[PDB]
RNA sequence: AGAGCGCAAGGGUAGAAGGGGGCCUGACUGCGAGGCCUGCAAGCCGAGCAGGGGCGAAAGCCGGGCCUAGUGAACCGGUGGU
RNA sequence: CCGGGUGGGGGGGAGGCGCCGGUGAAAUACCACCCUGGCGCGGCUGGGGGCCUAACCCUCGGAUGGGGGGACAGCGCUUGGC
RNA sequence: GUAAGAGGAGGUAUAGGGAGCGACGCUUGCCCGGUGCCGGAAGGUCAAGGGGAGGGGUGCAAGCCCCGAACCGAAGCCCCGG
RNA sequence: GGCUACGUAGCUCAGUUGGUUAGAGCACAUCACUCAUAAUGAUGGGGUCACAGGUUCGAAUCCCGUCGUAGCCACCA
């Protein structure tokens, strides 16, 4: 009466005293997700840039070598010329300068919104209360300025990443889905270390691999060994 | 006297140097002024420290 | 004194503690170049115990002591007797 | 040519060294002929050469700014580097 | 937070919900890692006080003992400092 | 006197050390801003020491050696006051 | 140069973990009273949170750059 019936079997597989590592997290983890639907890894990463540094927020990028999931779409709001780049893209409604209402007055359904500098100005002007604070916007990094921006349109589709170090480093790293098997989610968690180490800070000591916790979501945790 | 403070234009591709000063009291920020190293031609040349 | 049973006596002059201010590294030094000089005494202490007959003091060095309980454990083999406190002292070792 | 030529003057200067603009960025690399100066030590003007680059159709110019002050031997160390 | 939140005990009895809709940075069923302020005992490592003497200090008609001091001092090094 | 001990003093705060003026008769004002002296369980910096996150060389490896953070430290000077 | 702290109403000042909405003391100002003064009361004027950049939807509230600032450390060919 808690956690729900299911999470105390499922407290019945970790007795709070294990690693699993990727491994045991790839073939284990595959199990310990039985309940709903496509429950992402959530590798719990924590470390210790001191929430905030000024600086120090990551913006983790990362194409999940494997792939993501369902359509973010993308949307682009692009000052004409690159439209039509996100027109070959999986971007809908890309609107140079109009679907900006179309985001602004009322209309929503995309997400990283990728734009371009021109737009970053106009579109970015007009959005920041709701799109950059919650996780849209032209960021410029959240593949979100510049025409490295369908490409990574490519890199929102199979696989981003998003690194934001609230008050551990967080990061919930998302893959999984409770049907990859062992085997993708080896090659995955082990992407995500390679995505951590892809961005180093600056001067933090600290524990930079301590929480990993790969638990899909409604089920277990116990690490990976913090590496392999 | 600073607020002009003096550098050593260090060049790319591994050193390489030829002296200068700057000004932090000019909008000049940081300066890869076009000059030749003690090996090779008019390459680049950046700007580095005091 | 000096220490009934390996010797050791003062020390001085460059026995020391110099002051110097001495140099090493901070910058072209700690505060560079640096330099003085002093004096350096050594230790000494007592002991007493008993041990065959009498009573008994020794002007024991510092870390020398269980050598001084060993000479005790000497002393319970060998012949000890009679009136002679310094003289049997001195016989110990 | 008493103007202006950063700041002291002297001197020189419009047949520019002044005042406006386009393209740059030679406050270059390896040298160094030979002189001025002077006890030394430094200070000083620098043909011309080899790489390479800017300007100009080109002739030709650029190893800082019209100049005479804007300086500190050597150790002891500091950073980048061979 | 003078509003209420937390939870045990239990009377008990067939039921109680998250949502797109709505408001704001942000949605409250359910899961995953930690910061702030504290509780309780653990890792590590210190601060104050009292009780006893056997170290060492003083004294008592030779004192083998009595007594008090008592982990202080004294002492030897090492520390900085005035 | 390096000491041992010695004097002080077989004296005990109506005593013994220091300074200041130098009978007795009358008298003693302004300032803690400085300085010294005093008194202080906040706070600052700060010596050796504890410590160990990171880190290096090296050997295949177990490993040996060194650099070494956070945080803990008093006397002292600053700080509160007389 | 290293470690601390702190400067916001004219003087003087806390506020101190946000999310507030800019105080208190005298100082200015006018009305109430009264014989009229001061004692009094009240409403307002005045803050540009040491200056500026950022994390935050909302920093006086946290991070940083310089100042001003005193403490002592501690360094200089």
């Amino acid at each position: 009466p808690k956690h729900g019936k299911r999470y105390r079997a499922l407290l019945e597989k970790v007795d709070p005293n294990k690693v699993y590592t990727i491994d045991e997290a790839a073939r284990l983890v595959k199990e310990l997700a039985t309940a709903k639907f496509d429950e992402t890894v959530e590798v719990h990463a924590k470390l210790g840039i001191d929430p905030r540094r000024s600086d120090q927020n990551v913006r983790g990028t990362v194409s999940l070598p494997h792939g993501l999931g369902k359509q973010v779409r993308v949307l682009a709001i692009a000052k004409g010329e690159k439209i039509k780049e996100a027109e070959e893209a999986g971007a809908d409604y890309v609107g140079g300068e109009e679907i900006i209402q179309k985001i602004l007055d009322g209309w929503m359904d995309f997400d990283a919104v990728v734009a371009t500098p021109d737009v970053m100005g106009a579109v970015g002007s007009k959005l920041g209360r709701i799109l950059g604070p919650r996780g849209l916007l032209p960021n410029p990094k959240a593949g979100t300025v510049g025409f490295n921006i369908g490409e990574i349109i490519r890199e929102i589709k199979a696989g981003r990443i998003e690194f934001r170090n609230d008050k551990t480093g967080a990061i919930h790293a998302p893959v999984g889905k409770a049907s990859f098997p062992p085997e993708k989610l080896a090659d995955n968690i082990r992407a995500f270390i390679r995505a951590l180490e892809a961005h180093k800070p600056e001067g933090a000591k600290g524990t930079f691999l301590r929480s990993v916790y790969v638990t899909t979501t409604m089920g277990p945790s116990v690490r990976i060994n913090p590496h392999s | 006297v600073r607020i002009k403070l003096l550098l050593e234009c260090t060049e790319c591709k591994r050193r390489n140097y030829a002296t200068e000063k700057n000004k932090r009291n000019t909008p000049n920020k940081l300066e890869l002024r076009k000059y030749c190293p003690w090996c090779r031609k008019h390459t680049v040349h950046r700007e580095v420290k005091i | 004194k000096v220490c009934e049973i390996s010797g050791k006596r003062p020390i001085v002059a460059n026995s020391i503690q110099r002051r110097g201010k001495a140099k090493r590294e901070g910058g072209v030094g700690k505060k560079t170049t640096g330099i003085s000089k002093r004096r350096q005494y050594p230790n000494l202490q007592k002991v007493r115990v008993r041990v065959a007959g009498q009573e008994i003091t020794f002007r024991v060095a510092a870390s020398h002591i269980p050598k001084v309980y060993e000479l005790v454990e000497r002393a319970k083999g060998l012949k000890l007797e009679g009136l002679s406190p310094k003289e049997i002292k001195k016989e110990l070792l």
